[PDB]
């Protein structure tokens, strides 16, 4: 262990050595983030070209992270990763099954083998992230896949804490810019014209910060927590209100989600990061699961943060010059849905 | 007669002697309000005859320069009425007045 | 391992450091080196130790060799010298 | 005792200042929050300019209060004559930084001194 | 003793002033070129 | 052993003398230091006179501000020594007149007297926290925009108590308490013997 | 330098300048390296005899500050002698 | 003494012959023609570029460079703890904490420099009795990572066995004089 | 005119200091005792006032130790026990003063090591 | 009026000016300079570090002319100590400070035309330049940042080559100063971009506190190398080169004949320079020879206490002013008995000169702030602090 001194800031210590395989991601930077604010020690393992990873290293201090090559295929690479840290975090995931991984690989197979090595290791608790209502039967591959793993790790990893997170509502997510993104297209399709598929998101960083009081935190073990939201909705306000924030015109047009689930297929087709899935369309039009099970949010310590309020920083980059200086004020928010 | 000061903004003044004897005069005359023993009164007064003397003395504006100093005449003629103001400015200010007010002691204690 | 012992226990983290990459460390140990030169007999009760090379030396310092049982040690280079 | 008066020869004329400098800030919060592009809410900030108005509420001498608004016209004119880009203005509402515990039980489980 | 200094008797001399060459062709000869040219050009 | 000539200690000890007696409603203190270096000292409030009386004196005339700065002893109440060095030209001597002030108690400002002073009264109102009446446009010049404690102030930490880093959450640069990896070594250097009866 | 004298007479016209006198390149002109050893002097001070410090320490004889005017007929006096006018120098007065 | 730069003696009167000149002079641009042939002059001379790689800019032995810990010939490390490295290093870089060693000799535990915090003014050369801190005469130690600047006594010692025949060649060449 | 203030000049809202460094620092005004291993008394005579000490943590990378507290190594020097006092009821911070302990006389003469009974 | 703001990374901006331009159409009616991009908190450090160890700081304040701002610092602490530097080091300090204003004067000059848009004459003089670092190198052990000007005397001697090598250098120099003489002196298009551009009046550049070659470019007469001759500057003959009318144009005249000037103070330095010591005998200000130290007793205890204590200077203060190349560079060192000092207050040439952009630029295109701000020679390491 290392005992905590410091004063809380950079250049002081928490004692938390922690390997974080999938770190490059969109949640993983926030993890990171935070990890390397309170001072934790931070193993980065890294698959991609040093080039895309600099974003880390001005987050937490000097000898405070390590950046280690890491390949999923290569089973020795998550052993060193895991040898000197006791608290190992699994972010691994993808939406777009790529030619040399299947969603099994990015959800259940290497999940897997991380933990597996953890225990090997004696890493003290491992915590591993699933999305939010992911049934062993759900229509999604991912979100099956993603079951199927959240079982297997914990027989590889007993009292592996399980946070599963609704999609997540942050600057650079899809959730909120996907839709934004529409604007290209002239008009936006929505399955059953955006209705009954509410949708409760949650901001990264209170998923973040709750990841990361899971780490310092004895009450979570076993625990499969649920990082929600502050307010529930139907998608139909959603993506007219980030088409509000945007100030881009609001088509909404049902299509058929059996034509749709092709479309999803075409640019699911595309060599460089398809922008659509099949999956993703089932899962976004996937109505999001209700809130009885071990609170996340608030639970672990943070109060969840509305959609509303940061809304404004994620959405601004697609507005116009036009309505660039326009603010949060100005626009109308959306209407939950207990639903 | 010279075509101009080494001083970029000051021009040459035609008449220079006048010009000196104007403002000296006038201040000798302003001072005559100071308090009779006030000590501006009687050092500037001192300054300034001296001056004037000179300047009533000298015909040659050249020598004039060599005995008052003052590199160019202009500068002298700056000089002059920058005094006349500061006089007129010091009669309003009464500096010839006791200290205002003592130092605070150790005020002025360097070795600290 | 080092000149010092130093070597990070077989738990801690900072040994994450040397993953990937090699502890710096040097086989030369003075410890070891000043041993192999020989105790210089010299014949005088007091010699002095200016450091070789004079002024690209050390400070110049007299030792007292007359304990017959021990031999004086330069505080600066280490040499040894006996009567 | 005995002091010379900076600007206000009294509390009460000192206080007039500081009611024109609130209105000041009142009315520049809405600007800054768009000027800036900052992701606050002008209640919000609103709220923040009391907070520091009060901050200093306990100051009884006239002298001291005096220098309080020079200070504070400074900072408002560096926040409307922009000069102070978003940085510097979020820096006031501290929101980077992990808030501390003052419960004494909460200190005594993480820091040697409090 | 061996220190670096000035040579025995000095150094030699260095210049200092502009040493700007006004060289060049007397504007009347040269309005002559000019004016030649055109004045042939033209014939 | 520096030469030392007394034809100055003598000529500037008598300028002293003359300013003293034409401005005595203010001059507390007059002294030459063994530098032959002049030093009136004047109450506060003879800041605009006794630099008025030197830039426009036939027989002193004081036309540039070398130098306006604030040393601050603590232990003295009025904490800071306003220092103006000034150079005459035409005389070639300079002359220091200094004056005190404290935290909240504000001095004129010069500006009028010379505008070098413009910046330099801004200076010293950004360090020291001396403030100048009358100034035209009093505002911090060196420190940072949001600064708040004013660092020259013996009582300022050096390496203050605000230092900035990029946060990724925020996008954007980020005040927090400072906190450092190696803490400045105060070196305690004072030996415990005297060297002269100075 | 090792500029084909054509070459060398076009530089020196173009510029109209003997730039080959003076060339900024240095060759086998600039000081050798390993400059032979040396042998620096002592100056004064090293005396073993009559050099008591007593007599050459001018650090703390220094005094505090003469004080004229504390607060705890008569000719006027400047600052000092009004200065001497600079003389337009000799080998260039202009230019 | 004193020297006017653009200050027109007199006022000569235009001559025709004068006149013509100067017409002539912003007519044909007579000087602008004088400034290119200057530049075409020298695009004639020598590039006085080295290749960087293959040719060094010269550096004689005072140069401050890259620091190191010296040893004497017998093998055993010249610094002796005394600490005033430490004491005079403006930028409170160089950190010493020391301890006898099972020799009973005196020895440093840690020697670090950080060179980032190092401003490399030389000094520590300078105040070492024993001379065991030199200025070593490389410069190109550029370093991908920034904990890899900061040098602990196995880098310096290492840097210092590394360059030692060269540190001792400048020594041997700058000692007379200091 | 000048205008009454009963108020102890605080100016604890002026100085810039952040709220818990005014509220949780405790200064001590002292004057500094003689090393023993020197015997001079030259910085035994100016009293000084010093925050109290706080965290100085290793540093994992170097082992340099590294302190959170700023107002730690700033001892500001006071030449009298009432000045000191001054500063720290202006600027806020609360004081413990500790009076000046100066050898006492003692008597001493060459004669008595030589005494018929001592 | 369209307010602009001179961002740092322009490169007019010297890397760090934000100048908040007022644009009334393309003609800017005022400037409000901000600085403090690049104060650092020089004299707040200097007070927490002993005399020689605050040198180094002296050298980055204004970096263009290290060993002249060294000299400032020298003088000062020495006349605080009543020690004056030995013969041969006060010809060294003069030699190295006229090096040094030819070195400001080429950054001056050069830069100066890089921002009119002339590419040319930097390269040629930079060239020059490296020619001269070299000798900085040679002497000290760094191109600049030398740390040679000692508080007492300087610190190590010439090697046995450099004046030979310094007498090369000064004697083909004046060549490529007359070869920019001829690319940026004449050409219509430099007159007209210098000519009757920030005219400051005489009395004005007094009232603002100018004192430079903006004092000297109006026409008043002030060099501190004459007037007030500071180490040897007395048994040097150089001319003032004091320009006339004041217009961007007569100053830059002025900085090209004080760089033929300097060379002039140079050629005398090499011709006449004593026999002798480098630093002032007194073991108590100037540390004791290595050789000494490592053989007699009462060395190494000077040695010792003046490397780990310091010099410990009488108590006093005092205001020291050199005419650095920029203008009248200034220390008002405060000192307690303590060997660290209390205050160090460094006049820079340039918080004066930064201040008259405003009434200098009145009236003036965009373009001409350029040329303003080029004309003062200023460098914000002596502006900010
Ligand atoms: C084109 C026709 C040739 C031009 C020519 O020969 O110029 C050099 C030749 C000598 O010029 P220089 O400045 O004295 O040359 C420097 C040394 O003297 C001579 O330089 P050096 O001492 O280094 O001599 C060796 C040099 C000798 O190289 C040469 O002198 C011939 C270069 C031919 C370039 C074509 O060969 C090399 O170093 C390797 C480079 C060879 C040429 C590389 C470029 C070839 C380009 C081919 C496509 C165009 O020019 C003249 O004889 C007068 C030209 C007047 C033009 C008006
Ligand atoms: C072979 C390469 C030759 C390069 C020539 C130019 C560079 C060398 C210059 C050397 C020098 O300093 O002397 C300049 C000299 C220097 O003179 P100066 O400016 O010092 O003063 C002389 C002139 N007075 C005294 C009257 C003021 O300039 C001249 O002699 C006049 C040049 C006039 C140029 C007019 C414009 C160019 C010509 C336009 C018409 C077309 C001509 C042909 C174009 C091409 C056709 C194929
Ligand atoms: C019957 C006719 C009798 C003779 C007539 C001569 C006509 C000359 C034709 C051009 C006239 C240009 C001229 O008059 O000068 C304008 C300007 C210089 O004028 P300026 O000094 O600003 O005068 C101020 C008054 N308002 O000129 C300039 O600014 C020139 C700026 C030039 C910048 C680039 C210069 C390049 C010079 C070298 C190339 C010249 C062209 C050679 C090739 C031509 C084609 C082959
Ligand atoms: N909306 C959301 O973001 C939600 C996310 N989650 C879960 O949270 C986790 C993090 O999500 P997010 O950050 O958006 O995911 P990202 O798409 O941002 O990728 C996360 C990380 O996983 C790594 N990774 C992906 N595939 C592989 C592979 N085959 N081998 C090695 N590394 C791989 C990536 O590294 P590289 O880019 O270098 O390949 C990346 O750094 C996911 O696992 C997801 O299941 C759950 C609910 C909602
Ligand atoms: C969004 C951006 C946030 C920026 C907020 C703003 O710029 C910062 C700022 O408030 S600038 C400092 C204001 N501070 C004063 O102006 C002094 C107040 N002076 C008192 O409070 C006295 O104690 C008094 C006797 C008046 C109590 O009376 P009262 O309680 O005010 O009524
Ligand atoms: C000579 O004056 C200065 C410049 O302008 C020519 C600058 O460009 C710069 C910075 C310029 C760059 C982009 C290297 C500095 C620091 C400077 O001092
Ligand atoms: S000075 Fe030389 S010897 Fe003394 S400690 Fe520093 S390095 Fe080791
Ligand atoms: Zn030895």
């Amino acid at each position: 262990a290392v005992i905590p001194h410091g004063k809380g800031g950079r250049s002081s210590v928490s004692g938390v050595v922690a390997t974080v395989f999938g770190a490059t991601g969109f949640l993983g930077r926030y993890v990171v983030n935070h990890l390397g604010r309170m001072g934790s020690q931070v193993i980065i393992p890294y698959r991609c070209d040093v080039y895309d990873i600099m974003h880390l290293r001005l987050m937490g201090d000097l000898g405070q992270l390590t950046f280690l090559e890491w390949d999923a295929r290569d089973k020795d690479s998550i052993r060193k990763a895991v040898q000197h840290s006791n608290v190992v975090i699994n972010l691994i995931g993808r939406e777009w099954e790529t030619r040399n991984f299947d969603f099994e690989d990015v959800f259940v197979n290497i999940p897997r083998a991380i933990a597996q090595a953890s225990k090997e290791a004696g890493v003290e608790r491992f915590i591993h992230v699933s999305h939010l209502n992911a049934s062993m039967k759900s229509s999604s591959k991912s979100l099956r896949s993603k079951a199927v793993g959240e079982k297997e790790v914990r027989s590889v990893f007993p009292e592996a804490i399980i946070i599963r997170p609704s999609d997540i509502f942050g600057r650079e997510d899809r959730f909120l810019n996907h839709f934004a993104n529409y604007r290209w297209f002239l008009a936006v399709p929505l399955v059953s014209l955006g209705f009954k598929t509410v949708k409760q998101p949650v901001y990264v960083a209170d998923v973040s910060k709750g990841i990361v009081n899971a780490t310092k935190d004895p009450d979570a073990v076993g625990k499969t927590f649920a990082f929600t939201g502050p307010n529930r909705y139907l998608l139909f306000h959603l993506v007219k209100y980030i088409f509000g924030m945007t100030h881009r015109t609001f088509i909404p047009y049902p299509l058929p989600l059996f034509v749709y689930s092709w479309i999803g297929k075409l640019f699911g087709l595309s060599p460089f990061e398809p922008w659509t899935t099949k999956d993703k369309v089932e899962r976004i039009h996937i109505s999001d699961v209700m809130p009885t099970d071990l609170p996340g949010l608030e639970d672990l310590g943070v109060q969840p943060t509305p959609l509303e309020l940061k809304s404004i920083e994620v959405l601004r980059r697609h507005r116009t010059y036009r309505w660039l200086s326009s603010e949060i004020e100005e626009t109308k928010p959306a209407k939950t849905v207990n639903y | 007669l010279k075509k101009t000061t080494g001083l970029v903004g000051l021009a040459v003044c035609d008449t220079p002697h006048e010009r000196l004897t104007i403002l000296y005069t006038k201040t000798l005359d302003i001072l005559k309000h100071f308090p009779k023993h006030a000590a501006y009164r009687k050092y500037t007064e001192q300054i300034t005859n001296e001056k004037l003397d000179m300047v009533k003395a000298e015909p040659d504006v050249k020598k004039l320069e060599a005995l008052l100093q003052g590199g160019e005449v202009e500068e002298v003629i700056l000089q002059a009425e920058k005094e006349l103001s500061l006089a007129r400015k010091m009669l309003k200010w009464k500096p010839w007045e006791p200290l205002v007010e003592e130092p605070p002691a150790n005020q002025w204690k360097w070795p600290i | 391992i080092t000149h010092t012992g130093q070597v990070y226990d077989e738990k801690d983290y900072r040994r994450v450091r040397f993953v990937d990459r090699q502890k710096e460390v040097n086989e030369n140990f003075a410890i070891d080196l000043i041993a192999q030169q020989p105790v210089n007999e010299v014949e005088h009760r007091i010699i002095a130790c200016d450091g070789g090379g004079g002024a690209l030396g050390h400070p110049k310092v007299y030792i007292n060799l007359d304990k017959e049982t021990k031999t004086g040690t330069c505080g600066y280079c280490g040499l040894q010298f006996k009567q | 005792t005995s002091v010379k008066p900076i600007f206000s020869r009294d509390l009460n004329e000192a206080k007039r200042r500081v009611r024109e400098l609130y209105r000041a800030w009142y009315r520049e919060v809405p600007n800054t929050v768009h000027l800036m592009q900052l992701d606050i809410t002008v209640k919000q900030g609103r709220d923040k300019v009391r907070e520091m108005f009060m901050k200093n509420a306990h100051v009884t001498d006239p002298r001291v209060v005096d220098l309080l608004v020079i200070k504070g016209k400074m900072e408002l004119q560096e926040t409307i004559k922009v000069w102070k880009q978003r940085t510097h203005v979020m820096r006031f509402f501290h929101e980077t930084e992990t808030p501390r515990p003052k419960d004494f039980l909460s200190k005594f489980y993480m820091g040697h001194d409090p | 003793v061996k220190q670096d200094m000035p040579p025995p008797g000095g150094y030699g001399p260095i210049d200092y002033k502009r040493n700007l060459p006004r060289r060049g062709l007397s504007g009347y000869s040269m309005f002559a070129v000019g004016i030649g040219a055109l004045i042939f050009g033209y014939w | 052993v520096r030469p030392r000539s007394d034809v100055t200690h003598k000529q500037l000890s008598a300028f002293g003398e003359y300013v003293a007696e034409i401005l005595p409603k203010y001059v507390q203190q007059v002294q030459v230091s063994c530098l032959d270096e002049l030093e009136i000292c004047i109450h506060p409030d003879g800041v605009i006179p006794t630099l008025t009386f030197l830039r426009d004196h036939t027989n002193a005339q004081f036309k540039s501000l070398a130098d306006l700065t604030a040393v601050d002893v603590p232990t003295r109440q009025n904490r800071f020594e306003i220092v103006y060095n000034l150079l005459s030209l035409r005389f070639n001597s300079r002359i220091r007149v200094k004056t005190y002030a404290d935290e909240l108690t504000p001095i004129d400002s010069i500006v009028s007297v010379h505008i070098a002073a413009n910046w330099y009264e801004r200076e010293v109102w950004d360090m020291f926290g001396v403030f100048f009446f009358n100034h035209p446009d009093l505002r911090r010049i060196l420190t940072d925009y949001g600064f708040e404690g004013h660092p020259f102030r013996k009582d300022f930490p050096l390496t203050g108590y605000v230092e900035l880093r990029y946060d990724d959450e925020v996008k954007r640069v980020v005040a927090e308490p400072v906190e450092l990896a190696q803490e400045f070594r105060k070196f305690d250097l004072n030996s415990p013997w005297e060297a002269f009866p100075a | 330098a090792s500029a084909t004298r054509v070459i060398q007479k076009l530089r020196n016209w173009a510029s109209g300048q003997d730039l080959q006198a003076k060339l900024q390149l240095r060759y086998q002109e600039i000081a050798k390296r390993t400059q032979p050893p040396p042998k620096l002097p002592v100056g004064p001070s090293h005396k073993l005899s009559n050099n008591y410090y007593c007599t050459r320490d001018g650090r703390r004889e220094v005094v505090p500050p003469s004080i004229i005017m504390s607060s705890q007929e008569k000719k006027a006096v400047t600052p000092a002698p009004p200065m001497k006018r600079w003389e337009l120098s000799k080998d260039q007065p202009y230019l | 003494t004193y020297k006017y730069v653009n200050k027109k003696e007199q006022e000569s009167e235009v001559d025709m012959k004068s006149a013509t000149d100067n017409a002539a002079r912003i007519l044909m641009w007579t000087e602008l023609i004088r400034g290119l042939g200057m530049t075409l002059s020298y695009l004639f001379r020598e590039p006085a570029t080295i290749n960087y790689p293959f040719e060094k800019g010269p550096l004689s032995p005072r140069f401050r460079g890259e620091h190191a810990l010296r040893r004497y010939p017998s093998g055993e490390e010249r610094c002796i703890a005394c600490k005033l490295c430490e004491a005079i290093c403006p930028a409170q870089a160089i950190t010493i904490e020391a301890e006898p060693r099972a020799d009973g000799s005196r020895r440093t535990t840690r020697y670090d420099i950080d060179m980032t915090k190092c401003i490399y003014c030389g000094f520590c050369q300078e105040a070492c009795p024993v001379d065991a801190i030199v200025e070593g005469p490389n410069f190109e130690f550029s370093t991908e990572t920034h904990e890899e600047l900061l040098y602990n006594k196995e880098k310096l010692l290492n840097n210092g066995d590394k360059w030692e025949a060269e540190i001792a060649a400048n020594i041997q060449a700058d000692y007379l004089y200091r | 005119q000048l205008i009454t203030v009963d108020e102890k000049l605080d100016i604890t809202t002026l100085t810039g200091v952040p709220e818990e460094h005014i509220k949780t620092r405790k200064v001590r005004i002292f004057v500094p005792a003689r090393n023993n291993m020197q015997s001079g008394v030259n910085n035994t005579k100016k009293w000084k006032m010093e925050f109290d000490t706080r965290e100085r943590w290793e540093n994992p990378l170097m082992g340099w130790a590294s302190t959170a507290d700023p107002l730690s190594n700033m001892v500001l020097t006071f030449s009298a026990k009432e000045d000191a006092i001054a500063f720290a009821e202006k600027n806020g911070w609360s004081y413990d003063v500790e009076e000046k302990k100066v050898p006492k006389p003692k008597s001493k003469s060459y004669g008595a090591n030589f005494s018929w009974n001592k | 009026n369209m307010t602009l703001n001179f961002g740092p990374q322009h490169p007019a901006a010297h890397g760090v000016l934000r100048l908040v331009l007022e644009l009334s159409g393309e003609m800017v009616r005022k400037c409000d300079p901000h600085i403090g991009l690049l104060h650092r908190g020089t004299e707040k450090l200097i007070e927490y570090k002993t005399y020689l160890q605050a040198l180094p700081y002296f050298d980055r304040l204004d970096y263009v002319s290290m060993m002249c701002n060294e000299q400032a610092y020298s003088i000062a602490v020495e006349k605080l100590l009543n020690i004056q530097p030995p013969p041969r080091a006060q010809w060294i300090r003069v030699l190295f400070g006229e090096i040094t204003r030819i070195l400001n004067h080429i950054m001056a000059v050069t830069t100066h035309a890089l921002d009119i848009g002339a590419m040319t004459p930097f390269f040629w003089m930079f060239e020059e330049r490296e020619k001269m670092f070299e000798f900085y190198e040679r002497v000290s052990g760094a191109r600049m940042h030398a740390a040679y000007i000692r508080p007492g005397g300087v610190h190590q001697d010439l090697p046995l080559g450099l004046l030979d090598d310094i007498y090369e250098f000064s004697k083909n120099f004046s060549l490529r100063i007359d070869e920019v003489e001829e690319m940026l002196t004449n050409n219509r298009i430099w007159r007209n971009r210098t000519v009757d551009i920030g005219v400051v009046t005489a009395e004005d550049a007094l009232n603002y506190g100018f004192s430079g070659v903006m004092l000297r470019g109006s026409g008043i007469q002030w060099d501190l190398r004459k007037t007030q001759p500071y180490d040897v500057y007395d048994q040097v003959e150089f001319d003032v080169p004091i320009g006339s009318r004041g217009d961007c144009y007569d100053r830059y005249l002025c900085r090209v004949e004080e760089m033929r000037q300097s060379l002039r103070i140079i050629e005398q330095c090499l011709n006449k320079m004593p026999p002798g010591e480098i630093k002032v005998d007194d073991a108590k200000v100037s540390p004791p020879k290595r050789a000494e130290m490592k053989t007699s007793m009462e060395s190494l205890i000077h040695h010792f206490k003046l490397y780990t204590e310091g010099y410990q200077v009488p108590p006093g203060a005092t205001y020291t002013a050199i005419e650095a190349p920029k203008g009248e560079f200034g220390v008002y060192l405060v000192s307690d008995g303590s060997s660290r000092p209390y205050r160090c207050k460094i006049k820079a040439p340039g918080f004066a000169h930064l201040a008259g952009l405003d009434k200098m630029s009145k009236g003036h295109m965009l373009a001409d702030v350029v040329a303003i701000i080029g004309t003062q020679d200023i460098v914000f390491g002596e502006i900010d602090r």
